[PDB]
């Protein structure tokens, strides 16, 4: 047998178009699966956790920390109108809120 | 017990090359990665099940995430993924 | 600044030519009977097979009585109750169910109820009422599978005495009284290149290009439509994208440099 | 107003296609001039049973078809070879007379001679050699 | 007044004409009609279209004018930036016709 | 326009049906702005199903389908 | 053998061999159990039974003999359990339920 | 052309709940379409049951769950009850 290219590679992917592809089929989303679908979907996965990725690292180093943690997750997917919209009814462990105070309740 | 935890680690040392993430925050990015997944594959079989057709395309992926992602998040969602098949059909 | 625009001349515009019908229908049977009025061995009847224009006539004469396209069409009317089916420069391009004889993009013929019913056109108003030589012409290095089929149409179908197929830019040369050159065809479908050495060609090495008229009503169809960005209210048929190019393109002699000042403001 | 098309670049970049293929329409082939030139060029010196290659194919190069009625065409393509021959070859370019009408009154001259009659394939001919059967003449295509 | 046009219409016919010479003892087969991709497949003449290999100089594919450099974005050959501000902001599902016009489109399967 | 076609008499109706007994001149703008974007996150929707399906007719079952989709399911077509 | 449908069998008006298919072809799972058609059934039978008696005395309340949409829209709004299962479902002319604010009245 | 509905079976309960009452073609499609969009929750909640817990069977016992989770307060209890009578009427004979 020649040797085993992965298809995550054969793509220039980081993520596992091999399980992508078992989850889509072994998964029922329909009777046949493409080549196509596996990779496009691992892509467009990756693509979103990079960016959320990315603005948490940013995030943490606002705060001068070496480690992404929940909070900083949290922080990242509120201050963009994009990953807020897709994320605008899920709740993150450990997050906490953004923080914020009314104007009329601000001393005057 | 399988988990893009590996996966998302890569990407991690890609982008923030000397940050780590907590294992709190590896549980949240696998459950977004599971999360979208999920969404992103079911509007696909909506899609298949409602053109009568059995099969879950590239064309079905790309109209899912179109329809799910909004705006810039959509455009370039669409932009990556073509571009990993296009480079998947090169070789 | 009113000066770029104050002192301009009112436009001169040309209108739409789009290949439309014209009110003929001649049954021609003057050709005949002058045709069986010349000696045997002499009179046969020649069809230029082109893939924009099929030509027909008699060889004793100088123009060609019939030269129609290949566009033939077929309807059934229930309002009405009856089947029509007429071809060549009779249909209007108000109806159209247009299929054409040749493949789009190649002069070899590959779809033979079409060229049937366009033959059939052909005997028809040349007039045939009862065997004639026949001279028809094909495209250069023509794939064996067409000539067969060609050949079962003339024999099978209508009955011919003979059939003899031969390049029309070679019988071009032959006419233009060419003896040894370098005959350059640029056809409807292909642009030939063909040798010819003493009145013999020499295809063992001739080139085809693969672009032509079609291809040029047809990129020209592409960038109209790209050019008017935003949706232009009106028809762009590839024919008269055609009739544009017939009468608002030449090539320039020298390109870079007239390309790369030709849309400035002066001029 | 609306229903208006105006033509600035496309007079000049679509019959430009003939000599620039690969670069304005993306068909990866050569130009007319690059054929003219490989032809005249690497294959007729190459090729023996022949004369002269650059001195009898370049007495009479014509241009015959449809496509080929485009003012300033000839000059074009007589700039290409003289751009690729040898200095002193007597390149003569021209065309045909009845570039679109020719190609019938060939064949028209053509069809009652003695190699026509000698080239002809009858009913029985067809009946007994088959349907692919190829009478050799000098313009039609290669006998199989 | 529609009775000249449907004069034109019956007139122009092959099957008002009796056909006097067309053999009724042929019969047309099902399997024509094909392309030169199943042509070519039956016989396994045609093959003497020749490629290049030289510089090609690349023109824009918006206009006409020459252009010396093309985006990561969209791959396209631009003149200047009145025409790399109409490429940036052009709608959607037309950055692929410009590619198709040109060739080498790649559409999806 | 065309958005002008949503008069102040039309919004009014809507208003009385939900039972609204006073209304500010402020509110017919914002109404129509409000409705405007409710209408482009359906019909991007619908228009996305219909190009899917290789169609040019925007069909009942294209806009049921991109209302179910943002939560809010139309009974009586489809 | 003269056959005998599985509603039939079942006790049901609804159809248990359509509900099977549409349960198999609907990529819903790899394999459907004999019972889960006949469940789904009896299930979608009593909640179709339900919304039209409610239906019916709306439509009777109104002195008519045909349920149109107004009826179905009257009858869902005004069972709590119905108008938990359909609160976020528009129903095409349907109206609204006859409701003035208390601080409105004079 | 071909599309078959629910039309039937809805008329088939209506004549027996209220025998002199009738339905319009509007009413029915919403009917329509509502046995339509129940049919598909309850299947959806069923498949995701089965394949959550592993399972590759729509049982009785998934409808029966998924049932639960759907419908609110006595409309599941009801439910329930009238899938019970079903299925025990056809094992049973
Ligand atoms: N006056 C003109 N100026 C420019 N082009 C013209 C003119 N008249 C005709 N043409 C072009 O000539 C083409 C028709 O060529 P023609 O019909 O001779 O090719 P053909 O012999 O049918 O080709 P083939 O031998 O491949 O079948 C048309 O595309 C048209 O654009």
């Amino acid at each position: 047998r020649a040797k085993a290219k992965t298809r995550s590679s054969r793509a220039g992917l980081q993520f596992p178009v091999g399980r992508v592809h078992r989850l889509l089929r072994k998964g029922n989303y329909a009777e046949r699966v493409g080549a196509g679908a596996p990779v496009y979907l691992a892509a467009v996965l990756e693509y979103l956790t990079a960016e959320i990725l990315e603005l948490a690292g940013n995030a943490a180093r606002d705060n001068k920390k070496t480690r992404i943690i929940p909070r900083h997750l949290q922080l990242a997917i509120r201050n963009d109108e994009e990953l807020n919209k897709l994320l605008g009814k899920v709740t993150i462990a450990q997050g906490g809120v953004l923080p914020n105070i009314q104007a009329v309740l601000l001393p005057k | 017990k399988e988990s893009y935890s590996v996966y998302v680690y890569k990407v991690l040392k890609q982008v923030h090359p000397d940050t780590g993430i907590s294992s709190k925050a590896m549980g949240i990015m696998n459950s977004f990665v599971n999360d979208i997944f999920e969404r992103i594959a079911g509007e696909a079989s909506r899609l298949a099940h409602y053109n009568k057709r059995s099969t879950i395309t590239s064309r079905e992926i790309q109209t899912a995430v179109r329809l799910l992602l909004p705006g810039e998040l959509a455009k370039h969602a669409v932009s990556e993924g073509t571009k990993a098949v296009t480079k998947y059909t090169s070789s | 600044r009113d000066e770029p625009w104050k002192r301009l001349p009112p436009p001169t515009v040309y209108p739409v030519k789009e290949a439309r019908f014209e009110k003929y229908i001649p049954p021609q049977l003057d050709g005949r009977e002058r045709a069986l009025a010349q000696p045997p061995g002499q009179v046969a009847i020649v069809i230029d097979n082109g893939s924009h224009s099929v030509r027909a006539g008699w060889n004793f004469e100088d123009k060609p009585r019939l030269a129609i396209p290949p566009i033939m069409s077929k309807y059934r009317d229930r309002k009405m109750g009856k089947t029509f089916s007429f071809a060549g420069s009779d249909c209007y391009a108000a109806r159209s169910h247009i299929r054409n004889a040749f493949e789009a993009g190649t002069g070899i013929v590959s779809n033979w109820d079409v060229m049937e019913h366009v033959l059939d056109y052909v005997f028809v108003k040349l007039g045939m009422n009862e065997d004639m030589p026949i001279v028809m012409t094909e495209a250069v290095a023509n794939l064996p599978y067409s000539r067969k089929s060609m050949s079962e149409i003339i024999f099978e179908c209508y009955g011919a005495p003979s059939l003899v197929y031969g390049i029309d830019s070679l019988f071009s040369f032959r006419h233009n009284q060419g003896q040894t050159g370098l005959v350059v065809s640029s056809s409807y479908s292909a642009t030939h290149v063909i040798p010819v050495y003493n009145r013999k060609a020499l295809l063992s090495q001739a080139i085809r290009l693969n672009w032509g008229g079609w291809h040029m009503a047809e990129y020209m169809l592409k960038l109209l439509k790209l050019k008017y960005y935003t949706g232009f209210p009106g028809k762009l048929n590839s024919s008269q994208t055609e009739h544009m190019v017939r009468d608002f393109c030449y090539v320039s002699l020298d390109y870079d440099r007239e390309l790369a000042g030709y849309l400035d403001w002066t001029g | 107003e609306t229903h208006r098309v105006h033509l600035n670049v496309e007079r000049i970049r679509v019959p430009e296609v003939l000599f620039q293929p690969a670069a304005i329409a993306g068909v990866d082939q050569a130009g007319l001039v690059e054929i003219a030139g490989d032809i005249l060029c690497q294959r007729l010196p190459s090729l023996p049973g022949i004369q002269d290659a650059p001195d009898a194919f370049l007495r009479d190069v014509f241009l015959t078809g449809g496509n080929t009625l485009f003012q300033n065409f000839d000059e074009r393509l007589r700039q290409g070879l003289m751009a690729l021959l040898p200095v002193g070859a007597p390149l003569r370019v021209r065309r045909a007379q009845d570039a679109i009408l020719d190609a019938w009154r060939g064949a028209a001259g053509w069809a009652c001679t003695e190699e026509a009659k000698a080239a002809w394939i009858t009913r029985e001919e067809y009946l007994e050699k088959g349907g692919e059967y190829i009478k050799e003449h000098d313009l039609g295509n290669a006998f199989a | 007044a529609q009775a000249a046009h449907q004069a034109l219409v019956e007139q122009l016919d092959l099957h008002s004409i009796h056909k006097t010479f067309r053999n009724p003892n042929w019969r047309p087969n099902q399997r024509r009609n094909k392309t030169i991709k199943a042509i070519l497949g039956e016989s396994q003449t045609n093959i003497e279209s020749a490629p290049s290999l030289a510089p090609m100089k690349h023109y824009c594919d918006v206009t006409g004018l020459p252009a010396p450099y093309l985006d990561p974005k969209t791959r396209l050959r631009y003149h200047n930036k009145e025409i790399f501000a109409m490429i940036r902001n052009l709608p959607q599902g037309m950055g692929e016709q410009f590619l198709e016009a040109r060739g080498a489109h790649t559409v999806l399967k | 326009d065309n958005i002008q076609g949503i008069t102040k008499p039309a919004i009014r109706r809507l208003a009385r049906r939900g039972g609204v007994k006073r209304i500010s001149g402020l509110i017919y703008e914002e109404t129509r702005g409000v409705l405007k974007v409710f209408l482009e996150n359906v019909i991007r929707d619908a228009v996305t199903y219909t190009e899917h399906a290789k169609r040019k007719t925007v069909t009942a079952m294209d806009v049921v389908y991109a209302l179910k989709r943002q939560g809010r399911t139309l009974y009586g077509f489809g």
